[PDB]
Formats: structure tokens, C-alpha cells, sequence
């Protein structure tokens, strides 16, 4: 009847597993992320299987966002704050990518970024 | 005339440390600014777990901080955000909220704020019964706290529909805003972000439109230099897009700046140059204000 | 003759005026910032003798962005620098690569960077 | 045998605090690692202003830190980078260095390093006349400081040509590395980062070629998880691309990890796992993917 008290789901091992695949190595992307990219590249290569993939891709985007959500609400705020900018910026680019994929079927970054874009 | 001009630490992300806050006051005092609104979104004991009473070590820290605000001639406004899980009707909730603020009053705080921003617009079935609209519940508990706190000189209220692009159907005809305007006590001030969450411009007519329904001049919570929506961006530009012709039509301007405390020199200094330029109602040039700000800052590096 | 003692040059108001234009507002860049973004796009398109002076000026402009970080990184008060090191560090680097590009035209950011590179 | 395995705090940017440092030792110990190389580029007293002595509190905190290293059986190595503005031939300089390291010795330190990395190859007139090459000048002062400190157990030297793609005109034909290889005392260990600065792979073949010309097996200063070059990237991947077949052919592996102290759990964990997987190997054993599930499991508990 009343408003349920604020509580947060803790950090799952699968969260960390995804995190590590997102921020993997300097010469290689983590399996999950490498994949997460291939899919967005493909759904941007067509605009009419596709609708079933985009549904499963948006699921993945949600996982990224949820990962941040749980990562933040954890007891140890030291770990979080130490790499907040990274997790936040991945969470954000996933929202704008999810939102762009939802739109595809249903029809920023600073000055430093604008300079990076205009390069091979 | 009373005008609340200063800084609001009301962003998401890592909150500022006490020694930073103390330094903020020195900067605000130096630049003839007068207010500080304590609202860190990530302080557990402010938003998520608002019910929690302050610890003993935590209490000593706040007491010192409020003392610093007194010493530097800065009004310390303490904000609390219950909106997440509060049950408006249950008087045990309203009681716990009263107990919390009572503790804060013991630290030396005289100005308070009740915030109902970035919260689910849905009331629980229990509250749905007891109160007509969401605004009715919010106005009720606020007026109650205002009165219980002995009607402070400074009591700020933050509505959920805090900007134009959040008002359903629109600002002039929002049934939420009408409730606030009418039922919310004329003593209590209302926070506003302008036509948007990060307003590029704040047109005088937008402030005349919202004042109409809220039945008073709003206190601006400015997000011009706020960077908690893509931490990939830093904003060292000057306060710009707000007419000095707004100063007599507002009860204040509290800016929510960059999360990086050191980054806010130019944004606070330019806010000061803006307010100072026309306290009594082209008096201001962002480009000019910026140079002034930049020349002062240069001193901090040597 | 002996080896010159390490000396740090102080931050100038010019350094700070470049810094404020590089990281300006959420809705626009500082005049110096937009001016530099223009000059790179114009010099990119073209491949007269005017391009020599325009690429030479731009290489010097890029060099100030570099100098600015060196002098900011060298001042006694590290607190200010370190409180916004990430931001200043990036632009400095992107601007250093962009400096080499133009020199060569006369003879990064990770996974979130990769998805942000594919958005319109 | 003797193998140096741990973290080198040698990055650019905001260095680590003492609280963070004491924690690194606690973790280093738990995972059976043994060394910490103190080398933050951005410490004024460490590189730029190397001449400067540590004040009462500066001295107090280093003393504390060095005592914590002892307490957790972690070998602390104090590195110093004079190479920027130093005059090699001037003995006032040599004495300033001697005097500086003496102060550190008085804090408890018995392990030292001399670094000549990320510095221009050209010597001044005084040094140019006296010393035949830049290598000669470094070898001279390093050897002098080695003996001055009383030929300690662990003494580390960092070349300017510290990685493959930095050796002129190549690795085996480098006069710099040759001078070092011949004239630098055998007791002194040499730092190497592999083929590139941030090596994708460190092949056994490359460690043979460099081990030849320096007449000793190097101590790797690994940049696999370092993120100073791109503060918009962070590395949580497992230690990968270094054969367990390297452990017998090296004096040690020190990891230069992410600037962001807390994000180095997987990096230092998988490194410990790597080393330990072929500790006593003389001259597969390590799955990075398996090292990672182990690291991530142990990390998960820290969040709670
Ligand atoms: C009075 C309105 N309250 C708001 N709270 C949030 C703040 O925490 C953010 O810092 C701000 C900038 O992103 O945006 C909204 S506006
Ligand atoms: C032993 C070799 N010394 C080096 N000094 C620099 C370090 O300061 C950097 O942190 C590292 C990563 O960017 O790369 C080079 S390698």
C-alpha cells in the first residue's frame, strides 16, 4: 500500500564480466564489447531477422546501463568514484545508441572529440 | 531587497569535501555573493537514505562547515530530498523528516530546502487515497515542515516540473504548477531551471510565464556549467544567456556547476560580475566578464 | 659549458584564454576554439602559397595548446591542474596528432569512442 | 632464485597517496608478489626537481611507507630520475645525488633505481668533452652511486633505449646498449618494456636479443595496463601476451598499471597468477581467460 523503501540490487559477477569486456585491453576489445559493436555496425548497414537482432541488442544496452546503476549504488563508493567517468561515459553512449536503434525500426564529447572525428 | 545569489552543490557524482566547501565560501565572500545550497545528490543521508540521522563524526563536520558559512557571511541552506521512497500520508514519515531537520538545526542551520526533483511522478496507493494530486501531497508536507521549523526566513521548495520542457500540458496551463502556486504557502520560495534542464537562454517572458502560475518570482537553479550528463565535458566559459533584466524579476540565482570543484572559478566569478552589474532594478558582457574572471584566476597558479 | 637547470615557465593569461575557449559552454565553443576547428576543415579540403602560411599558423596554434598543458602541469599549484587533468591531457594529445597530420598534408578514446564515431 | 615481481608506480599524472600505497602492499603480499618500485614521474622531488630534499612531513610519510613495505614483506625500491638537468661531469651534482639518496636510506630504504628514460640523447659541453657517449656518462654515475650505496642487493638502471622501437639503429647493433652491456656493473639490473613502449606481445626471441647486448636478463617494466597516454581509456583485461617461458629468462616483471589506483585489481591479480603459474620453471601453464574469471571473482567481494 505504502511506497517501498529504497533498495538496490548488488553487483553481480556478470556485471564485472561485462565491465572488463568493455574496458578490456589496449590492443583488443573484450568478447562482449567486440560483439556489442558488430551488431550496432550491422543494424546501421540496413533499414527496412533485423528486428529480432535489434531486440537482442537493446537487451545488451540495458545490461550496460543496469551495470552502471548497480555499480554506483554499491557500498564501496571508493572503487566507483575511482573509475566513475569511464562507466558513466559508457552508460551514456549506450543510451544514445539504444535510442538510435529503437528509432531505426520505428520510422557532445567536447572540442577534443570533434577533432578526433575528422581523422582516419 | 533580499536576493539569493550563489552556488548550489546539487549535482550527481562525487560530492565536494569539507575543505573545498570552506574554500568555496571564501571565494563567494570575496565576490560579494551570499548563498550556498547544500544538495549533493550522491550524499546517502540527503536523497537515498534521507531518514538516516547524522553520525557523531559527521555531525562535528557539518557543525564546523555551518560555522565557516557564518564566518564568511554565506547563508547555508540545507536541502533534503525524500521523493524516492517517502509515504506522504504516514505521519511516522513526516515525523522522521522533522527529527532529521531538528538535528540539522542543532548544528547551527537556519535555512532549509525540501527537494522533490528527479522523482517518479507516481504516488503509492496509500498516498493516492489521502491526497488529490501529487502536488497536493508535496505542498502539504512542505507547508507542514515550513510551519514546524518556525517558518524560516529562507525555505526553498523544488517542484518535480522544475523547467518548461517538463510541464504537462505547458507552463501557463500546468495543473501541477497551479496547485503549487495556490496551495504552497507564500512564504516558501520555488526553485526553477528555466525553459530546460540546461537552458541555453532564460528569456524574461519565460520567467513572467512561470511567475504567473507559481504566484511569485522563482529562485533559479542554473545548470549552464553543470557537467553531470557527459563527464567528457568541462565548462570554463562565462555565465551567458541570462539578461541583467531578469535580476529584478527573480528571487535569486544559485548555479550548479562542474563536478570538478577547481573548474568553477570562471563560472562563479562571472555569475558575481553578472549580479553585481545590476543588483538595483548592456550592463554585462560575457566576453568581458570572462577576461575579468581569467585575470583573477591566473593568480591561483603561481 | 654545463647543462642548463630545469626551469618551468609560468601560466600566462593567454594560456588561460585558450583554455577557456577550448572548454567553453555546453551549447558553443569559444571563439579561439571554433576558429581552430574551422582552419583544420579548410586545410583538410585543400590538397596556392596561402595554404603554407595557414598550415604554419595552425601548427603554431596547436603548439600553444601543447605549451599550455606543459606550463599548467609545471606550476606549483598542482591541485587546479589535477582537478581537470583528464580533459586538458586529451585535447593536448588530439591536438598533437592533428599537428602531425597538417605537417604530413604538405608532403583512441576506447569503445565508447568507437560507438560515438558511428552516430550521425 | 631471485625474481622481482610486482607493480611499478611509474606513470604520468596524479600519483598515488600513502593510504593507497599501503593498500597496494597489502594486496601485493596477499597474492604472493614481492616488489614495489616508487617512480611517479610527476613527483617534483623524483624527477624535475630531483636535487630537493624531503621536508619533516615528506620524510615522515616516506619513513612510514618504507616501514609498511617491510611489514608486508614487499621490497621497496626508490627510483630517481636526474637525467633532465643533471651535469654528469660536475661532482657537486654527484654529491647532491649521493646526499639525496642518503636521506632516503635514513628512512629505511635499501633498494634503489636510477632512471634515464624519456630524456633527450644530447649531453652538454662539459659532459661531451669528459664522456665519449651519453651511455658512458650514465654508466659512470650509476656505477659510482651503486658502489657509494654499498653495492646493495637490488639496484635497478633504466636505459633511454628502454624498448625495441627506441634502439638506434636496432636492438643488437646499438652503441648505447653496447656501452651499458659492457661497462655497467653486473650487480645492477636493467629495465626493459619489450619491443614497443606498450608491448602487445613480449616474445622470448626479443628477450634473447636484448639479453645478449646488455650482457644480463632484464627486469620488465610492463605497460600493458598503463592508461596515461589515453585518460579516456581504462584497462581491466587480464595480463596477456607474455609467455610463462619468459619467467626463467628474466630478473623480474614490474607492472606500470592504470593511473586510477582502484581499477588495477584484475591487472595485479592476473600478473600474480601469471608469475606463480611457472615460478620455479627452468630453461599451457597460464590461461588469461581463466586468470580473469579468478580475478573478477575475488574482485566482486570488494564491492559489497
Ligand atoms: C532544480 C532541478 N534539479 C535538478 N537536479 C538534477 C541535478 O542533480 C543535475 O546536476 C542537473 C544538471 O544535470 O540536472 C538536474 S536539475
Ligand atoms: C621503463 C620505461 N619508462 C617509461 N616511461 C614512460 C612511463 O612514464 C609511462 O607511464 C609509460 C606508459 O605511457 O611509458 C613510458 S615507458
Amino acid at each position: 500500500m505504502e511506497k517501498p523503501l529504497y533498495t538496490a540490487e548488488p553487483v553481480t559477477l556478470e556485471d564485472l564480466q561485462l565491465l572488463a569486456d568493455l574496458f578490456y585491453l589496449p590492443y583488443e576489445h573484450g568478447p562482449k564489447g567486440a560483439q556489442m559493436l558488430r551488431e550496432f555496425q550491422w543494424l546501421r548497414a540496413n533499414s527496412s531477422e533485423w528486428r529480432s537482432r535489434a531486440a537482442k541488442f537493446e537487451e545488451m544496452c540495458g545490461l550496460v546501463m543496469g551495470m552502471f546503476t548497480r555499480l554506483s549504488n554499491c557500498a564501496n563508493r571508493t572503487i566507483l568514484y575511482d573509475m566513475y567517468s569511464y562507466v558513466w561515459d559508457i552508460k551514456s553512449i549506450m543510451s544514445m545508441v539504444k535510442s538510435f536503434v529503437q528509432w531505426l525500426g520505428c520510422r557532445r564529447g567536447g572540442l577534443a572529440g570533434e577533432f578526433q572525428r575528422l581523422l582516419p | 531587497r533580499r536576493f539569493l545569489c550563489g552556488v548550489v552543490e546539487g549535482f550527481y557524482g562525487r560530492p565536494w569535501v569539507m575543505e573545498q566547501r570552506k574554500e568555496l565560501f571564501r571565494r563567494l565572500q570575496k565576490w560579494e555573493l551570499n548563498t550556498y545550497l547544500y544538495a549533493p545528490k550522491d550524499d546517502y543521508k540527503h536523497r537515498m537514505f534521507w531518514r538516516e540521522m547524522y553520525s557523531v563524526e559527521e555531525a562535528e563536520q557539518l557543525m564546523t562547515l555551518i560555522s565557516a558559512a557564518r564566518e564568511y557571511e554565506i547563508e547555508f541552506i540545507y536541502a533534503i530530498s525524500p521523493g524516492l521512497d517517502i509515504t506522504f500520508s504516514n505521519p511516522k514519515e513526516v515525523s522522521t523528516l522533522k527529527r532529521k531537520l531538528d538535528q540539522v538545526s542543532q548544528f547551527g542551520c537556519r535555512s532549509f530546502a525540501l527537494l522533490f526533483d528527479d522523482i517518479d511522478h507516481n504516488m503509492c496507493a496509500a498516498d493516492k487515497e489521502v491526497f488529490s494530486s501529487f502536488a497536493h501531497a508535496q505542498v502539504s508536507i512542505t507547508n507542514e515542515i515550513y510551519q514546524y521549523l518556525g517558518e524560516p526566513e529562507t525555505f526553498l521548495f523544488c517542484p518535480t516540473e522544475y523547467c518548461g520542457t517538463f510541464c504537462y500540458p505547458n507552463v501557463s496551463q500546468s495543473p501541477y504548477l497551479r496547485t503549487v502556486g495556490e496551495k504552497l504557502l507564500p512564504g516558501i520560495e520555488v526553485l526553477w531551471t528555466g525553459p530546460k534542464v540546461v537552458s541555453k537562454e532564460i528569456p524574461v517572458e519565460s520567467i513572467e510565464e512561470v511567475s504567473k502560475i507559481i504566484k511569485r518570482a522563482p529562485v533559479i537553479w542554473d545548470n549552464i556549467h553543470a557537467n553531470d550528463y557527459d563527464q567528457k565535458r568541462l565548462f570554463l566559459g562565462p555565465y551567458k544567456g541570462r539578461s541583467t533584466e531578469l535580476i529584478p524579476r527573480l528571487k535569486g540565482v544559485l548555479t550548479n556547476p562542474n563536478c570538478e570543484f577547481e573548474a568553477n572559478y570562471v563560472a562563479i566569478h562571472t555569475l558575481a560580475t553578472w549580479y553585481k552589474s545590476n543588483m538595483n532594478g548592456v550592463l554585462y558582457s560575457p566576453q568581458m566578464a570572462l577576461k575579468l574572471a581569467l585575470t583573477e584566476w591566473l593568480q591561483e597558479f603561481g
